[PDB]
């Protein structure tokens, strides 16, 4: 029928959506983890300089 | 980082130790030199008293 040639696509986009959603969820999470690590490193450098601030 | 901070702490601890030893040595040296100059004055006074006793003799 004409149904299947589109239903084939209808189901097809389901796995597409699932892959995209899980991938983007992982991407944002790891990106935020990296941003937090970079913020930690920058704060470490600056506040280590300022905890020194000569002795 | 972290280990750099440890190195910074260590490089100041020995500085404090050296400064403390320097202060102690300065105090000891000054006291010893003051005692030595006092003994110099004592020797001069003893020479003067010897001279006066020789005059009386």
């Amino acid at each position: 029928d004409k149904l299947k040639e589109a239903e084939t696509r209808a189901e097809f986009a389901e796995r597409s959506v699932t892959k995209l959603e899980k991938s983007i969820d992982d991407l944002e999470d790891e990106l935020y983890a990296q941003k937090l690590k970079y913020k930690a490193i920058s704060e470490e450098l600056d506040h280590a300089l300022n905890d020194m601030t000569s002795i | 980082m972290d280990a750099i901070k440890k190195k910074m702490q260590m490089l100041k601890l020995d500085k404090e130790n050296a400064l403390d030893r320097a202060e102690q040595a300065e105090a000891d040296k000054k006291a010893a030199e003051d005692r030595s100059k006092r003994l110099e004055d004592e020797l001069v006074s003893l020479q003067k008293k010897l001279k006066a006793t020789e005059d009386e003799l």
